[PDB]
């Protein structure tokens, strides 16, 4: 079960998911990612049911894509999180929900780095660091330890990796490996995985 | 003006009848029927050396046993021919059998007098379609030859020209068919007669030829192909 | 809560020889512990060269027969030709798929010739699987019919046995003891049982007699 | 039923097993459960039965007319995308069905895992259906991307009877298939009361 | 129909050389209340064909509207083709299996009697569409009380005159009427043959109860 | 001529020029016949060839085992129609699992085909049939037209030279009820003959035969089968 | 709703209103196209000047997506609903095959959407063509045109919009493997093309490039006159 | 011009396409219909085009509902499809309401029906006139005529197609009020007879139909004995 | 009815679309508009139509609208036409905001407008907006 957490720090953000698909008892993929590329500098990381999350995350990157092509400048990481809401909160009392949970992480030239809540009633909250899954409820108060407004991106990968030993020491689920991921003024760049 | 739907005092349907003019507007192409499989050649009638001669596509697979070989305005042959595939397909998909050279000619003949503006959709078909079509392929009755013009007729031919020359093309394959004729001198004949037709000096980039046989699947030739044949004629 | 089926039994049976094949049914109609009528056969001719077998609910026996009925004549009218055994068989998949979520509760098997004239056979479940079987059982008592058909038409479990060639002899010899064995045991069939012999000449039919306890 | 698969050097392993069954009644031994959608392409049944071969018979259309309107093969990623797309639809009324589509395409050999849960997932090796589990242990524990061809062979084939032995639901005989780079190949068909025989 | 309301009992029918009866009580039960004591549930469709039906009264008024209503279309026409006993038990096969198809089925089973071009013809539809012919049929507890005895009867003899049928018609109603709780002792017996259709009734049968003095 | 585009205005002779117009279609088609005796319906049809080298154009259709067609005009309207007679045919043996009358599918055609003669936009159908069939009431001729007209008839032509073909089948009708089927069909095919250029004759490649009767179901003959047919004309 | 039919048949077999349509493209600004070895360059004319004009907001040269583009000529806002539902069609695509689309792929969208609008009641034809460009998925070049009966072709260079048949001329007689075998050359062959027809040459040729995954550039004024000159003084000699 | 649809006046209030339509009608062969003391009786003049065509061939008496009968003159093709309207609305009547539709309420319906036709450039009126014929105990005899404009009025006696004058003239030399259906059906023929221009138009075929008391309020075929009877009274009085 | 349709929206001959050219006729009669951009502001200058003495003089301008928080237009051509596009404009750019949560971009708003022209050039069967 699945795991997204985001560390939002003065001019980055830093995002993590872990790389199981699983069924029944199995893990049946121990590389899968997580994580949507939106723009430049934008990251929609999406769980939840199966079917819904890949078709919702995909047609909100296809959209985003066009609104580029259209316009020739790019949505705002805020103005993505609204766009990815409002299609969520229209299709909730819809013939076709999606049971989607999200974190929207971005970086803006004008207001800096955003992360982005959002559960599948469509709720959406701007915040500092977040994390969905199971593995939230073990690591959620390891960032509100830990975490500072202006950490620096080497403490953020350290406090991410500390919430990912918390996972194998503490959490019941096999989740021995994970994406990361960072978004700054010069857009998106992968990081080595963390793995166990 | 009048609509589209109305009759001339001869009992014809006026787009129809345009329709079938805008054919005379075409390359030529012929079809001919084998016992040893079918034939097509067309001529593609390059405009200008800058434009690519491999993106005429003027003969099209509809499936493994059947090509079809078009005239007239080739935008509206689209339609035609996606519907053949499509009509192909699901009988396979429903059959699990190849549909017939004339079962497929049949279907696409239905679409013909589709037009129309108060029974319909909120933009359906406004004229009919500008295309003759030579269908030609292998199926239990063996080899066969189709022709199907815009008023819907379809028949099948042992040998048949449509397009501008057709009439001309039309004669030379009287004079040299018979029923027993080899596939190769079908191939030969149809090539010596497009080379009569064509205002250009035919080569083996201005013309496309397709066969298809008892054995083997719808074959496009190859511009070496081509050029093997070419030597002779 | 209307229920929209009901159970009206009837047992059904297909063989392929190397040029025939059979398909068989009881001729009773049941429902609940009552018989409606004992000559009711399960076998329906499609064409000269098929027959197709069809037990369960009745309701959706008699529907689904004639809507084959009806698609026979249309594949015949827009193809020229009368549908072979194999493609009747691979129309009856995607009819079944139709009703994915109001399904035909039908068990149905299809004997023919094929397009070499071999015997054979196709059954379905009832939202349109199927596949050619050498024989096969279906409707109340194919529990009972399946395993001796396994053993002594498929020679299974068997040592020091030559597989020989089924007769129609041996075959028909077969047919008749299974559903007298069927007729034993399962209360739902009984009264009569039906045969269609289809080879290259055409069809025949024989009947015998069955218990009508 | 017992399915699997992996990519490898020199292609793609399919195998399955031939059982089905109604509750606890055996219906067959004889399933054809690898489907050839075209000769580059298989997919794998498991799941309810006519689910499995109306929609994988679908895709097989599909990916036809898909050919004839661009001129190429399909992709192996757009072959499991148009599966997965079509099945979506229907999440929530009781489809069962767990396929693997296995190819080799322009990016080499191509594996993906489409379900009627709306999964879709590449990946290097899947097992599907009730004895996937049992597949899985023999599969994994013996498993290389430089296996050689005919160890590669051994392999599915011994994962699948493993399976057929601990598992009620799967039995009959085990169907073997290599996608190679100019198409997919039948390798065997072995009756697991054969296989028996040999592996004791 | 979802809930039937007022509801009739069982029809019987047999066919006998040169024709075919029907019987059924002329009875509306609502539940357990004999509420509507002199209905008929017996319909003279055409010259060659009734129909008698057991379930839900006022589906079968509709039925008898809807259909009496065909008949007189093709009657309109004049143009020498009737429909058969067989052509309206095909309808009514139908029509019933569609609204069960539907999940709202016409709550009724019915006997279809008629006689054409020589041959009797007898057969059942109910509201599913379960559809058959036999020498003999009844519906309700017909087919578990009247059923047996028409069958025995029939083995024994399979060519019944018309009054052995009318004869055993009678003793089955007898016996209905002794036996199941919903039955009423006023019916009606309907006749095809060469002539055409005859609805007989108000009718009752003979009863004894010479057995309430055998308890001791 | 302001009268003469629209099928929804009448002339002020009381006439609709569109309906005379999609009449004019079916007397240019090749010419068929078609006739009847106590037990069998016949239609002889001269199939028209575009070239020398090309099949002979389909006027003949099965629409069910007891009726059958024969086709004058438009081709894609006769297969619009026919497509509809089929589908009435089906729904009567669907519903009440029996023939539907030869008349009653007639009344239906006259009714389908009536509508768009009447509505803006619509237009005849421009085919003329000539209908065979078999039922409770014996043998059937009869003939529709597109001006949803149809009648029933012992004998009729339609198309190119028709009127040739009316005559001799004036000529010879009282003959037509007590012929056998051999004797029928011949004198189908000699009054088709009628309509043709004193040059040329009946073969092999240009006729086609459809039958229906009391023990013979819609059939249609062509090609080699109908040479037995055409041998003794004698 | 209204369902008239527009595009009919006329004696002859002539579509007067697609015929008509054709005639608009001739009036559009003129459009160049030439397929390199491993560039494809589009250039248009001006195509009014005008000093009060913002640039930017009136390109005859668009993005379809990060490997297609096109230029149009023709009516202006028509080519805008082509290019928007160009643009939705290569998303789509993306979607359901995960590929970029061709070049053909999209080609053959837009040609057959204007077909449509060729055969649709309601609705008259568009009134462009247009010249789209780009690379596939193995490296290779392409240029395709359509027009608005629905036709389309690939083409080593073409023109379309006023000047067309003289541009045509040009490039025939210029259109060499010489002449494409490097960028500059193939950039300054679209210029020349251009200068034979561009009125107060050549100040109004917009221009833009495309080179093998380096997506869309359009070139500035600056880069643009710097070709011009390295080509004028070249043509003295 | 003025003329060229049902949804334009004329400068003097005219709807030309109606009476366009109504000349359809009036070239039509003559039809009659007769109200009498215990019924209506219809006859027509049906000219045959060929004797190719059998007896009773293109019919222009129908049952419209059982105690309902109808007489067309026009386009055949029109009148029939308003015989199936009228079918229509009888069959509907008696589904709603539970009971045999009254004439007049028949005849007015049907020419509301009629009527909407004549309004639009959407359509074109119907070229048929039509008479509606029936009787019951209860409401005696009825005989409307329905013509393309939509007007229907009920008469004693009543004639459409081209001898249609001629027809009138004849009728009303009969005290139809006093006689029987028997006597007036040999009065039809003879009047068709009268009508009936042999020189122009070679062969007809007499049809004859009736609703009374006689055939107990059900719309009929004359009995072929009869009618045979009535044709040779008409042919002998024509001497 | 074909006789009484004037075909609004098909090519003449030379490629033209005739209603829209006399449209621009109807426009170039109307009240003289004009838009001046500085480095500092953006200003619209308008003739007024409305000037005889008894008009009342109740709204905030005449031809000039606000059309969210960040935009305004002028018009120039039939009044009620403009009525009826600048309703669809404020609509706009309220959808976009509803959707995006930020103000619609200039480009975007205009473009959005001039695809609803353009479809009533070419099919519909009505005139242009003036
Ligand atoms: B396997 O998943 O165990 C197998 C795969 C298919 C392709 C054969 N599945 C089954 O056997 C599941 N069974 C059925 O779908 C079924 C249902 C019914 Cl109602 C009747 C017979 C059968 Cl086989
Ligand atoms: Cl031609
Ligand atoms: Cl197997
Ligand atoms: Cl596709
Ligand atoms: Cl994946
Ligand atoms: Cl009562
Ligand atoms: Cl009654
Ligand atoms: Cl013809
Ligand atoms: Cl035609
Ligand atoms: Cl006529
Ligand atoms: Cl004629
Ligand atoms: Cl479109
Ligand atoms: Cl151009
Ligand atoms: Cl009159
Ligand atoms: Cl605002
Ligand atoms: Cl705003
Ligand atoms: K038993
Ligand atoms: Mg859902
Ligand atoms: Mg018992």
């Amino acid at each position: 079960m699945e795991y997204l957490i985001g560390i939002q720090g003065p001019d980055y953000v830093l995002v993590a998911s872990d790389r199981v698909a699983a069924s029944n008892i199995v893990q049946m993929k121990d590389d899968h990612d997580k994580m949507f590329k939106m723009s430049e500098k934008i990251l929609l990381l999406c769980v939840g049911e199966a079917g819904d999350t890949v078709q919702f995350a995909e047609y909100i990157q296809k959209n985003v894509q066009l609104y580029k092509m259209r316009n020739g400048y790019e949505l705002s990481p805020t103005a993505a999180a609204n766009f990815t809401r409002r299609n969520l909160a229209d299709c909730l009392r819809s013939r076709t929900p999606y049971h989607v949970n999200l974190l929207l992480a971005g970086y803006d030239e004008h207001e800096g780095p955003a992360l982005y809540y959002m559960d599948y009633l469509a709720a959406l909250a701007k915040a500092p660091f977040a994390a969905h899954g199971y593995g939230a409820f073990l690591t959620l108060s390891i960032l509100d330890r830990y975490y500072t407004p202006t950490i620096s991106r080497e403490r953020a990968v350290e406090l991410l990796r500390k919430c990912l030993e918390e996972l194998q020491k503490r959490f019941i689920l096999n989740l021995p490996t994970f994406s990361v991921r960072i978004i700054d003024k010069n857009g998106i760049h992968d990081l080595d995985n963390i793995s166990f | 003006d009048r609509g589209v739907n109305t009759f001339s005092p001869e009992g014809r349907l006026f787009q129809v009848e345009y329709a079938i003019e805008a054919i005379k507007l075409g390359s030529t192409a012929i079809g001919i029927q084998t016992s040893e499989g079918v034939c097509l050649a067309v001529e593609k009638r390059i405009t200008s050396p800058l434009m690519e001669p491999s993106s005429i596509e003027k003969i099209v697979e509809i499936d493994a046993h059947i090509g079809c070989a078009m005239s007239g305005l080739i935008a509206d042959a689209k339609t035609l021919i996606d519907k053949a595939r499509v009509e192909t397909q699901n009988h396979w998909f429903t059959y699990n059998e190849t549909m017939t050279v004339e079962s497929v000619t049949q279907a696409v003949s239905n679409l013909a007098l589709q037009f129309g503006e108060e029974d319909a959709d909120p933009g359906a078909m406004s004229r009919p379609f500008g295309v003759a079509l030579l269908f030609g392929g292998v199926d239990e009755k063996g080899p066969q030859l189709f022709h199907m013009d815009p008023s819907g007729t379809f028949v099948q031919c042992d040998a048949r020209a449509i397009g501008s020359a057709s009439e001309g093309a039309q004669s030379s394959l009287q004079e040299v068919y018979h029923k027993s004729m080899t596939l190769k001198e079908a191939i030969k004949s149809s090539l010596i007669i497009l080379k009569q037709v064509m205002e250009e000096k035919l080569n083996a980039t201005n013309i496309e030829l397709a066969t298809v046989q008892p054995g083997q699947n719808f074959h496009m030739f190859t511009k070496e192909e081509l050029e093997e044949v070419i030597k002779d004629i | 809560r209307f229920s929209p089926y009901v159970f009206n039994g009837g047992t059904i049976l297909a063989i392929a020889g190397e040029d025939f094949a059979i398909v068989a049914s009881d001729t009773r109609l049941s429902e609940g512990f009552s018989i409606h009528t004992r000559d009711s056969p399960k076998c329906y001719k499609l064409t000269d060269k098929t027959v197709i077998g069809c037990s369960g609910f009745h309701g959706d026996c008699l529907t689904l027969t004639k809507i084959i009925e009806a698609r026979l004549k249309m594949y015949k009218h827009s193809n020229n030709k009368a549908m072979t055994t194999g493609a009747i068989a691979a129309m009856l998949s995607t009819i079944l798929y139709s009703r994915r979520f109001f399904p035909y509760y039908v068990y149905n098997i299809i004997g023919g010739l094929d397009e070499e004239g071999k015997g054979a056979v196709y059954s379905f479940d009832p939202v349109g699987s199927y596949q050619r079987d050498s024989f096969k059982a279906g409707g109340s008592a194919s529990a009972m019919l399946q395993p001796l058909l396994d053993n002594q038409v498929g020679f299974k479990n068997m040592q020091n046995v030559e597989h020989v060639p089924l007769s129609l002899d041996r075959a028909m010899r077969l047919v008749k003891d299974v559903f007298i064995s069927a007729a034993e045991r399962d209360v739902y069939t009984g009264d009569a049982l039906r045969i269609c012999i289809v080879t290259k000449e055409g069809i025949r039919e024989e009947t015998v007699s069955l218990r009508k306890d | 039923t017992t399915t699997l698969a992996f990519k490898f050097r020199h292609g793609v392993i399919v195998a399955a097993d031939s059982r089905a069954t109604a509750g606890a009644y055996i219906a067959s031994q004889t399933v054809k459960k690898v489907i050839e959608i075209n000769p580059y392409l298989l997919g794998t049944m498991a799941g309810g039965a006519a689910d499995c071969s109306f929609w994988e018979r679908l895709l097989a259309r599909q990916c036809r007319i898909y050919e004839l309107r661009n001129k190429e093969r399909i992709s192996v990623a757009a072959a499991s995308k148009l599966l997965a797309n079509m099945v979506y639809q229907y999440k929530g009324m009781g489809l069962s069905m767990g396929t693997m589509i296995c190819g080799w395409d322009k990016r080499g050999p191509g594996l993906y895992y489409v379900d009627s849960e709306g999964n879709r997932i590449s990946g290097a090796t899947f097992s599907v259906g009730s004895g996937s589990v049992y597949a899985y242990g023999v599969m994994d524990r013996g498993y290389s991307y430089d296996l050689e061809v005919e160890q590669a062979y051994d392999l599915a084939r011994r994962a699948i009877y493993q399976a057929t032995y601990r598992d009620a639901y799967s039995g009959g005989a085990v169907n073997l298939y290599h996608v190679r780079e100019d198409g997919w190949i039948r390798v065997s068909s072995d009756n697991v009361a054969d296989l028996h025989e040999k592996y004791s | 129909t979802q809930n039937p309301m007022v509801t009739g009992t069982s029809v019987l029918g047999v066919k006998f050389e040169g024709g075919v009866v029907i019987a059924a009580d002329m009875l509306g039960s609502y539940g357990s209340l004999a509420r509507f004591r002199n209905i008929s549930r017996i319909m003279r469709v055409n010259n060659s064909t009734m129909l008698g039906a057991s379930g839900d009264y006022a589906d079968f008024q509709y039925l008898k509207q809807v259909l009496g209503q065909m008949v007189i279309d093709e009657e309109l026409l004049g143009d020498g083709h009737s429909y058969s006993p067989r052509a309206i038990h095909s309808w009514l096969t139908r029509a019933m299996y569609s609204r069960r198809s539907k999940m709202n089925p016409l709550w009724n089973t019915m006997v279809i009697g008629g006689y054409a071009d020589g041959e009797s013809f007898l057969g059942y539809v109910d509201m599913l569409g379960v559809a058959y012919e036999a020498p003999s049929l009844a519906t309700g507890y017909g087919a578990y009380l009247a059923q047996p005895l028409l069958r025995e009867v029939l083995e024994k003899q399979p060519v019944l005159s018309q009054t052995e049928a009318r004869d055993l018609v009678e003793r089955c109603m007898r016996v209905l009427y002794y036996r199941d709780a919903r039955s009423y002792n006023r019916f009606q017996i309907a006749t095809v043959t060469e002539k055409g259709v005859e609805i007989e009734g108000p009718l009752s049968t003979e009863t004894n109860w010479d057995i309430a003095h055998m308890i001791s | 001529n302001q009268y003469d585009n629209d099928v929804t205005v009448w002339s002020p002779q009381g006439r609709i020029h569109q309906i005379e117009y999609a009449m004019e279609a079916v007397k240019q088609g090749s010419a068929t016949v078609g006739l009847k005796s106590k037990t069998h319906a016949v239609l002889v049809a001269l199939k028209r060839a575009q070239s020398e080298l090309a099949a002979h154009q389909k006027k003949i259709l099965h629409v069910d085992n007891h009726i059958g067609i024969s086709i004058a005009g438009l081709t894609a309207d006769a297969r619009l129609l026919c497509n509809f007679m089929r589908q009435e045919c089906l729904d009567s043996r669907f519903v009440f699992d029996r023939p539907l009358p030869v008349s009653r599918l007639v009344s239906l055609i006259g009714s389908k085909t009536q509508i768009p003669t009447q509505r803006y936009g619509r237009r005849p159908y421009g085919v003329g049939l000539l209908i065979a069939g078999y039922d409770d009431m014996g043998p059937h001729i009869f003939q529709t037209c597109p001006s949803a007209n149809y009648f029933d008839c012992r004998a009729m032509s339609i198309g190119a030279r028709s009127q040739s073909a009316r005559t001799y089948l004036e000529r010879h009708m009282s003959e037509f009820m007590e012929c056998n089927l051999n004797e029928l069909v011949k004198h189908g095919l000699r009054a088709l003959r009628e309509t043709l250029p004193a040059e040329q004759d009946l073969t092999t490649k240009n006729v086609s035969i459809g039958i229906v009767g009391k023990d013979l179901e819609f059939t249609i003959y062509d090609d080699d089968d109908v040479s037995p047919f055409l041998e003794g004309l004698e | 709703s209204y369902d008239r039919a527009i595009t009919v048949f006329s004696p002859d077999g002539h579509l007067f209103q697609v015929e008509y349509a054709q005639e608009a493209v001739k009036k559009g600004s003129t459009a160049v196209g030439v397929r390199g070895r491993d560039i494809v360059v589009l250039g248009v004319e001006k195509k009014s000047v005008a000093k009060l004009q913002d640039e930017r907001t009136v390109r005859k040269i668009c993005a379809l997506d990060d490997n297609v583009c096109m230029a149009f000529a023709g009516l202006t806002a028509d080519a805008r609903i082509v290019i928007n539902r160009a643009r939705v069609e290569c998303q789509s695509h993306r979607l359901t095959v995960e590929d970029p689309v061709t070049v053909e792929y999209i080609t053959r969208y837009i040609a057959s959407l204007k077909q449509r609008y060729t055969q649709s009641n309601g609705r008259r034809p568009f009134g462009i063509s247009a010249l789209i460009v780009g690379f596939d998925f193995d490296g290779t070049p392409r240029l395709y045109q359509t027009d608005p009966s629905g036709t389309y072709h690939a083409w080593k260079a073409n023109a379309i919009g006023r000047g067309a048949k003289s541009v045509r001329e040009f490039l025939e007689k210029n259109y060499t493997d010489e002449a494409i075998e490097t960028d500059d050359l193939t950039i300054k062959l679209v210029i020349k093309a251009l200068l034979e027809v561009v009125q107060s040459g050549g100040k109004n040729i917009e221009l833009a490039v495309m080179r093998r995954d380096q997506s869309l550039k359009i070139l500035n004024p600056e880069e643009i006159e710097k070709y011009v000159a390295e080509i004028e003084k070249e043509k003295e000699e | 011009g003025y003329d060229l649809s049902a949804s334009t006046f004329s400068p003097d209030g005219r709807v030309f396409q109606v009476e366009y339509a109504m000349k359809a009608v009036e070239n039509s062969s003559t039809a009659i219909g007769i109200r009498c003391k215990d019924g209506v009786v219809f006859g027509v003049e049906k000219l045959v085009l060929s004797k190719l065509y059998e007896e009773g061939s293109n019919k222009r008496l129908f049952n419209v509902d059982r105690h309902v009968g109808m007489a067309v003159a026009g386009l055949l093709a029109d009148a029939r499809s308003l015989a199936d309207i009228a079918r229509e609305e009888a069959s509907n009547f008696r589904s709603n309401f539970g009971y045999n539709i009254p004439l007049k309420h028949l005849a007015d319906r049907v020419a509301m029906y009629v009527h909407a036709y004549t309004l639009y450039s959407a359509v074109r009126p119907f070229g048929c006139s039509f008479m509606l014929g029936s009787y019951s105990v209860n409401d005696g005899a009825q005989l409307y005529m329905i013509d393309p404009s939509g007007v229907s009025y009920g008469y004693w006696g009543c004639a459409i197609g081209k001898a249609r004058q001629a027809a009138k003239t004849e009728i009303e030399k009969l005290q139809m009020k006093e006689m029987t259906c028997r006597d007036i059906v040999k009065e039809v023929a003879k009047i068709i007879y009268i009508v009936h221009d042999e020189v122009k138009d070679k062969a007809f075929e007499l049809e004859l139909s009736w609703v009374g008391e006689l055939t107990n309020g059900r719309h009929e075929i004359v009995p072929k004995d009869i009618r045979e009877e009535a044709e040779k009274y008409a042919k002998e009085s024509l001497k | 009815s074909r006789r009484y349709d004037s075909r609004t929206t098909i090519f003449s001959p030379e490629g033209r679309l005739y209603q829209v050219e006399y449209a621009m006729e109807a426009i170039g009669h109307a009240g003289t508009c004009l838009g001046i951009l500085a480095n500092d502001g953006v200003l619209l200058a308008a003739e007024r139509r409305n000037i005889h003495k008894l008009l009342d003089e109740v709204f905030f301008s005449e031809k000039i609208y606000k059309l969210n928080e960040d935009m305004a237009c002028s018009v120039a051509g039939i009044t009620s036409d403009a009525n009826v596009l600048t309703n669809e404009l404020r609509l706009i750019a309220q959808r976009y905001l509803l959707q995006y949560q930020e103000p619609i971009p200039c480009e975007q708003l205009v473009t959005a407008l001039c695809d609803i022209k353009q479809a009533y050039t070419q099919f519909g069967g009505k005139r242009p907006f003036g």
